[PDB]
Parts: structure tokens; sequence; C-alpha cells
RNA sequence: CCUCCUAAAGAGUAACGGAGGAGCACGAAGGUUGGCUAAUCCUGGUCGGACAUCAGGAGGUUAGUGCAAUGGCAUAAGCCA
RNA sequence: AGGGCUACACACGUGCUACAAUGGCGCAUACAAAGAGAAGCGACCUCGCGAGAGCAAGCGGACCUCAUAAAGUGCGUCGUAGUCCGGAUUGGAGUCUGCAACUCGACUCCAUGAAGUCGGAAUCGCUAGUAAUCGUGGAUCAGAAUGCCACGGUGAAUACGU
């Protein structure tokens, strides 16, 4: 089921499947179950109607999918358009966590640019 | 004629006093929705067009009108034929009925909608805005659908000015943003 | 920015910036306390932050507060 | 061999005068019946931006014409079935 | 005083962690050595998701503290998937050390979840409690160890021959 949108995890346990929802990890997923009244081993797919209904209803609290990936980029901009070292880093494809650039950074900049 | 009736009834008179028109046979009416969904690309795939077709035929209650190429000298390329989309205007009944599935189940079936544009107007007074992305509304298997979509929509009212174009639509349930 | 509880800043900028609050905006503020957090009192004020070379025309802004006057003045010259 | 100028407002006229094309192409690109009308710009529209398709306005043979040029073409000689 | 030595389009050496099922994850749970400590180690209980904070005992130390070893063993789950693999990156919010955490600290929480599917030519160490693998302590030190020095658990293969 859409649950939060598109994402339709099946077979996998409710917990490990719920995580598929863009914006939740082992924590948010493991809690949403009990909080809603669902086991862990329970297969989201095999689950009965209500056993999937509450999910959506409760996951509506925390932000997910779009909104997240959406506003998440806004926060990145807020500082970029600001002009602080942080933002400045992004508009330069350089690490903000204060790492070393002279070496190791392929994840930030990318593969060699010889 | 669901919304249609509402027009003559609620609307019209509303404008007849807000615009003080002399004759009822003047009050701007709803002059067919147009739609389009310019498939563009096509060229290589071509299938994304037929898909866009049904994907369009789904929305509109009629049959998609696959267009061609006017210039045939597109900057990109494109030849004389080279299909690029499918307008598919609306017909009175289906038109207003569509004006229903829309504004009530289209814009409402948002994606992140928090207000509709108010400048989609024109000169003579005709609004036309592109959904930017097919809201996946009542389409063949909402989830089991074709890759994205996105299309345009033009109302083209019989108004003489965008100003008056505001009354219309707004006289209905046009989401807008104020 | 981790400072647990208590937005820290240098006494210098404080006594100086406060004067700006009343006297109103005017000339910049030659300061080296780039490690001091920006406050809403200096909001949109004419300040100046060092960076090894010299000072830079730093002006406070709305959201530009919980930050340090330094994270707005780049130091190292790069191409 | 074809088109324009030279050619002096009928035809026609020269040069190692100035310019450019033909040696084909279509069973439809022919016949007919029925229907249609551009180019270009302005405004507004998902991805569409200089220009893909959609909408409205201005505009009016500035489009189009299988291939040169001249002449012609809207009752279309242009376009679709 | 502030900045720089932490610059980054690159290349080379030394390492850490991965590419998973001889594994991951949950719960239960067994065995060790060697060391450190009054401007320190700091329990107990209280609060906190956690880092950590409050109160405050004990120990200058085979008394107390750092300190409830990991692999492992049982059960269960996963099902060979770029996958409950792997964690880089980054975003939001915090703890603490010190005047002072922008430049440039360590760590915690939620979220994000890249490359990576065992690596060319070439090349390194190791002959036994060794290699491999798994944890533990210390020096320096307010606070920045995958480095260095050191400790113990488990525990191989192969050696005709020059
Ligand atoms: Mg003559
Ligand atoms: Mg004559
Ligand atoms: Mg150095
Ligand atoms: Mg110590
Ligand atoms: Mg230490």
């Amino acid at each position: 089921a859409r649950i939060a949108g598109i994402n339709i995890p099946d077979h996998k346990h409710a917990v490990i499947a719920l995580t598929s929802i863009y914006g939740v990890g082992k924590t948010r997923s493991k809690a949403i179950l009990a909080a809603a009244g669902i086991a862990e081993d329970v297969k989201i797919s095999e689950l009965s109607e209500g056993q999937i209904d509450t999910l959506r209803d409760e996951v509506a609290k925390f932000v997910v999918e779009g909104d997240l990936r959406r506003e998440i980029s806004m926060s990145i901009k807020r500082l970029m358009d600001l002009g602080c070292y942080r933002g400045l880093r992004h508009r330069r494809g350089l690490p903000v966590r204060g790492q070393r650039t002279k070496t190791n950074a392929r994840t930030r900049k990318g593969p060699r640019k010889p | 004629a669901k919304l249609h009736d509402y027009y003559k009834d609620e609307v019209v008179k509303k404008l007849m006093t807000e615009f003080n028109y002399n004759s009822v046979m003047q009050v701007p009416r709803v002059e067919k929705i147009t739609l389009n969904m310019g498939v563009g690309e096509a060229i290589a795939d071509k299938k994304l067009l037929d898909n866009a077709a049904a994907d369009l035929a789904a929305i509109s209650g009629q049959k998609p009108l696959i267009t061609k190429a006017r210039k045939s000298v597109a900057g990109f390329k494109i030849r004389q034929g080279y299909p690029i989309g499918c307008k598919v205007t609306l017909r009175g009944e289906r038109m207003w009925e569509f004006f229903e599935r829309l504004i009530t189940i289209a814009v409402p079936r948002i994606r992140d909608f928090r207000g509709l544009s108010a400048k989609s107007f024109d000169g003579r007074g005709n609004y036309s805005m592109g959904v930017r992305e097919q809201i996946i509304f009542p389409e063949i298997d909402y989830d089991k659908v074709d890759r994205v979509r996105g299309l345009d929509i033009t109302i083209t009212t019989t108004a003489k000015s965008d100003e008056e174009g505001r009354a219309l639509l707004a006289a209905f349930d046009f989401p807008f943003r104020k | 920015r981790s400072l647990k509880k208590g937005p820290f800043i240098d006494l210098h900028l404080l006594k100086k910036v406060e004067k700006a609050v009343e006297s109103g905006d005017k000339k910049p503020l030659r300061t080296w306390s780039r490690r001091s957090t920006i406050f809403p009192n200096m909001i949109g004020l004419t300040i100046a932050v060092h960076n090894g070379r010299q000072h830079v025309p730093v002006f406070v802004t709305d959201e530009m507060v919980g930050h340090k006057l330094g994270e707005f003045a780049p130091t190292r010259t790069y191409r």
C-alpha cells in the first residue's frame, strides 16, 4: 500500500519494510509499530486491513518522503544563500563536516578529475 | 451540468451585481478546457506518446488528438510529422464534468499544493496553468502507472478582460491563493 | 556551535555593539572576535571581522544570528 | 535545353556581356469529390528552453509551390482525406 | 589579537572499515591478561532516548575505581538480494572539555544510506602460540587516535629443494 506514498514494501517484516518510507530508520520504524499496535515479524503485506491502516495514520505525524527531501534541501539553501562557510562548501562541492580536501573526498567532489 | 447549473444559478447573478452587466447574455461563461500534455521527446521512444495518449484519454472523457510538427525545423531537430503531443479540448458536458473532477479532485488531490496562481490570466481574459505533473488522479491503476507525466491545461473563457476573468472560476471553487 | 547552554561572545563587541543599538547604525566595527555569536541587537549592523589578512564588512541579518561572526568571513584564498 | 537582365512599355535581336539552373521526380506528387489556410511576433501555459505541442491576440498571399528563375496561385496552382 | 601549519584539480607511501550468510540483527549467557589513578579513578542512587548531568561513598590502592572482554555458546530471525550487507555524505537537534569549538574538537540522538559485489601490471608480511582473527590497557593529555607501545582469548597452512 502507498502508506506514505508510492513506497509499497511487501514480504519483509513490518519494521524492516517501514524503513523503506523515505525518512525513517530502525528507530522510527520499530516504534511506529507498537505505538500503532503492530508486531515486528508481521509482514506488512500479510497484515490485515487495519494492521496497515493505523500505520499511515500514525506515520502522518513525522515528516516523510516529499516534504522531507523537500524542506531538507531548503535548510541546505538557507545557509548557502546566506553566505556562511557551511553553504559556501556546498556550492563548491566540498565537505562541511570539516574534513581533509588535499586527500580523500571522492564522496564529496566525486571521482578523479585529472 | 452539475457545476453548469451552479453557473447560471449562483454565478451569473453574482457577476450581474458585482459587474452590473446589462444583459445576462454577456456574463462570461465557461468556454471549454483544452488540455494538451506535450509528449515532446517521442522521437526515439515514441511509445511514451501512445502511453501519454491513454494517460490523457484517461483524464479527458474523449479521444486524444495526437499533434504533429509545424516548423519541422526544430532547434533540436524534429521533422514535418514528428508527433509531439495531444491537445484534446473539452466538450460542454464532459468539459464541466471535468471542471468537477478538477478543482474538487484534481488540485485538491494535491502533491504539495498550498495555493493556486492568480496570474495564469491573459489579455482578453483567459487562464491556463500547467499541473507541472499529472496528480496521478483516476488513471489506469494509480500506482501501476506510466513513468511520471505532467501536462498543461487552458480554460479560455469568454471574458473581455482578465479582471473579469477573476470573477469567473473564483465564482466557483477555484482553489487559487489569496 | 555546541556551547551547551549560554551563547558566548567577547566583551569587546558587546560594549561596542550596544552603543550602535542606540547611537544607531553607522561606520563598521573593527573586531577580531570572529568566534563570537551574532545577536539580534546588532541585527543589520555595520561590523567588521578579521581573517588573517584584514577585516570584512559584515552585516547582521535575520536568521544570521545563532552563528559566529567568523563563519561569514572566509580565510584561505583559493584561486 | 530552361529562367531573368541586356532589349529601347507588341514579337524578335548581339558579345569570350551580368546572373542561375536541366539531361529528371511522382501509380501518387495524376483524376475527381468533400473539407481546410498560412509566415512571423506578443501574451499566457508541466517537463519546453532561441524555437517541440496547447491557448488567446496582432498579423495578413511577409507562408507554401518536388528541383533554377520569372510569371501565377485563396474560386487557391498551397494542405488534408 | 586574528589567521595559517587541518589549504585541494591532482599523484605516492602507511593504515582503518567494507564488499557479507565462516555473516548481519535480537535476546540469553561463559571464560583473560596487563596496566592507570588525590588539580585523579570515581562507584551508589536520581534524571536523561543517549552522550551526559546531580548527589555523593570508597580508594593513594592484591581493599576502591577505571571495568558487566570480544570472538565465543544457545535460541530465534534474515535468505544471497546491492540486500536487516557496508557504512561515506549530509541535514535537524544536543552533551562535554576548556576564556574560548566559524575557520578546525570528541561524542550522542533522529534522519539521510555513497562508493564498494574481493580489486591490473606489480607488490608485502609471516615457519607456531607464529600468521590470521578478537577484544583490553597505557604514554602524550583540559579536550581531538584508525597512530605508537603493550596485554591476553581463539588459533592455522607449508617447507622437495637452492
Ligand atoms: Mg519586348
Ligand atoms: Mg519596343
Ligand atoms: Mg601537518
Ligand atoms: Mg587516563
Ligand atoms: Mg586518553
